[PDB]
């Protein structure tokens, strides 16, 4: 798991969650990441984000098709 | 200070090498369900997708090294109480085609480990993902679509309390990658096959349990109005008749608690069940200890008079079928304190001093 | 097959080693602005934050290896047309305290490369991030807060068309990490300092340009109502008087197009500018070629009669100051087809055959 | 480029293209020859050029 | 340049042996010369990731 790729995907998760749900979570870092080869790659991320300036953990599921510029936030939730 | 950058050692085309720590490139997490059945895909992904989302010492070396002369070692550290046991089979195949069969028969050919967690604490095996050369790469196996498949061939004889996990540790050892190439020479010294002769269930009880597996192996194994095929089994059916020293590898699939003693012998189909004199024939007894799980029967050239046919017509009965069978007969009785069948897996590893005669037009069907 | 997992080579505590490809662990991208000034932080981050978001061959080995006996090589592949030039200085310091000074003076001590892209295509240098031992780790330098700082000591003499980038390549070579430890022995064979004697600007023209740098080096360099401090410069001021062979390292900071010839000599402060007989004193001439950028003046023990004081009172004038200076005098005139000053950087590398006398109560101030 | 399993020769700028005067950094690559050449098979042909 | 330029070519005859360069259909060859123009690579002035 290339940590640079995962950092970008974690930021994309927080940004997509903010777009989708009209929120303002502030990305802090990735804690955990699992890649699972599928039709493309599926990522299960555990990350820190600040809610109201309060650090919290979230789980995100991110689907990537590396042959297109396709990245999709499948789910995002507190742990 | 300055230096000439063109003449540095940045075009190092070494293979990946070092200790087992510094050659590890991925770990994989297989989930074994509390109640899993036989013929049950646990994991099935491309061998290159193993390495996605990984950060071990040789992960980046593995991806970026253009040529790798070493084999891939995979070790599986799964265990369970002696009370229970099952039979897992990890297996590597050079590719796929849509809606494929994942029956043990189909898979095992080529490169595979089979083990019973109940007996063996861990199990490792090396292999070459390019079967017709001395070398390979990460880019070769990503685009070639090399496919790793873990399958459960026999369920848990006694289920554990919770779900289980098998950790696979993919490394690169430093053995030479030797190729396994099949060819049409009539006499060959060692024709490997890894042909799944079949899973033998023997129920608990007192009855005369006899199981025949035919040595007319060619023309695949059965399905509905269909049949399955390995390459090596399709390859041996190129010839009409054949012979050789047959090297079976019989494996325990149940737990150590289900105990049984098994005679193996070559003989012809006409012999009925409830014929009580099987030990007139030359035979081999197979008792398993608690810890032993694997045993190799060999049947020399003196067990066969002539060559026999690779395929037989499907509609020939046991009464008129003049090719030899491999009998597996319960010497005493299947026993145990816990309920569960005595499963036992026979696998024709290969034929030594193989001699292939003629040229098979073909038959179309499987069993005899 | 099974194997005993406890006895495998998974507790391999080897250092990182191999070619320069397989020991590379990070690359860093520094942006040099089209119009950058002197005393201008280009990069300033913790040495462990270099390796964040990286995927080179030794990146994971670097982070996870508990002990590393090798040095860190860093090479910087930045270039520019001979027409122009500047002076970058990369520099590693064992830590920080809030709101710190990033003047070249402060930084250079300890471990640094200084180079002019105009002359040197690339520039590499090794160093030990733990200065008082043979070993270190990634976890040591993350928590110790080792700090890497790139600074531009002299701006572009002629600006490029666009912005520039300097690629740093952080590797681990296999040299022994030798410690640099300062101690209070009065006689020492080699007392390293890396004391920035000062940047010397000489304008283009015809006038008698003379620049004095005092060898009463102790008690730091100036600021507002303040002064700056290295450790080694604070260390030498422990003693009252001192002497030795002084090893300067004078460096070009302008482009090759601005040409000038510079005499260096030891002499006392009373000598005025427009005193035309500096070459009565023993001296050393320094012409630079297009490609040469670096030149080492040494001043033996015969240049100094007695030891001289490490610090002097700030209010002593040049007329009554009996410690020696290092003069830098333009032998001809500063010239060039393009406008820009002839910058030149002097750096006292170290004192050989150092002899430190007495015990300084201290003075409080800097320049003389 | 996504599904093309033959190798390429990459040429990547390690730092940045610079200079006091404007103009591109041109660079000409020329495959001189193949040593220890080994040619397999017999091309029916394709008809086109780039990949 | 400020003005037009000229290139003077000087054609001579040296005394080296004229060795022939003949292509042939052997599958394994020790040296197959090509002089194949792989391409001209332009990289503009600037800061961006230029890959060719």
């Amino acid at each position: 798991e290339n940590s640079l790729e995962i950092e970008e995907l974690a930021r994309f998760a927080v940004d997509e969650h903010n777009k989708k749900e009209n929120a303002l979570l502030e990305f802090v870092r990735v804690v955990k990441a699992k890649e699972q080869v599928v039709a493309g790659t599926m990522y299960y991320l555990t990350l820190e984000a600040k809610d109201g300036g309060k650090k919290k953990l979230y789980e995100a599921k991110v689907w990537v098709k590396p042959w297109e510029n396709f990245k999709e936030l499948q789910e995002f939730k507190p742990v | 200070m300055e230096q000439n950058l063109f003449a540095l050692s940045l075009d190092d085309t070494s293979s990946v090498r070092g200790s087992l720590l510094d050659t590890k490139f991925a770990q994989t997490r297989v989930l074994l369900s509390k109640a899993m059945a036989g013929g049950d895909v646990l994991l099935d992904e491309y061998l290159y997708d193993v390495v996605n989302g990984q950060d071990f010492r040789a992960t980046v070396a593995f991806l970026r090294t253009h040529v790798i002369t070493g084999k891939i070692k995979v070790t599986a550290t799964t265990n369970i109480s002696d009370n229970s046991g099952c039979c897992l089979m990890l297996a590597i195949n050079s590719g796929v085609r849509g809606k494929y069969s994942t029956d043990v028969y189909t898979i095992c050919s080529q490169d595979s480990m089979t083990w019973n967690p109940g007996c063996k604490k861990n199990f490792s095996f090396t292999f070459n993902p390019n079967p017709c050369g001395d070398s390979w790469s990460a880019e070769m196996i990503s685009r070639s679509r090399v496919r790793m498949t873990v399958i459960c061939v026999s369920g848990w004889t006694l289920s554990p309390t919770t779900d289980v996990i098998a950790k696979l540790d993919w490394s690169i050892v430093n053995e030479k990658c030797e190729p396994t190439i099949y060819h049409l020479a009539d006499c060959q010294n060692w024709l490997p096959l890894n042909r799944w002769m079949g899973k033998l269930t023997f129920p608990q009880g007192v009855t005369s349990e006899v199981r025949r597996m035919p040595l007319s192996i060619g023309g695949g194994a059965g399905a509905t109005q269909a049949f399955l095929a390995n390459m090596p089994n399709s390859w041996i059916s190129m010839w009409r008749y054949f012979r050789g020293e047959l090297h079976f590898e019989v494996t325990k699939m149940s737990s150590p608690y289900i105990k049984a003693t098994v005679t193996f012998l070559i003989a012809f189909g006409n012999l009925s069940d409830a014929f009580g004199f099987y030990e007139s024939f030359p035979h081999r007894i197979v008792q398993f200890a608690e810890v032993e799980e694997k045993c190799t029967l060999v049947f020399s050239q003196q067990e066969f008079v002539t060559a026999w046919s690779t395929q037989v017509n499907p509609r020939t009965t046991l009464e008129a079928d003049g090719c030899p069978y491999l009998y597996a007969i319960i010497h005493d009785s299947t026993t145990g304190t816990i309920s569960g069948d005595f499963n036992l897996g026979v696998k024709l590893v290969g034929i030594k001093d193989f001699c292939g005669i003629g040229s098979n037009p073909g038959i179309d069907g499987s069993r005899l």
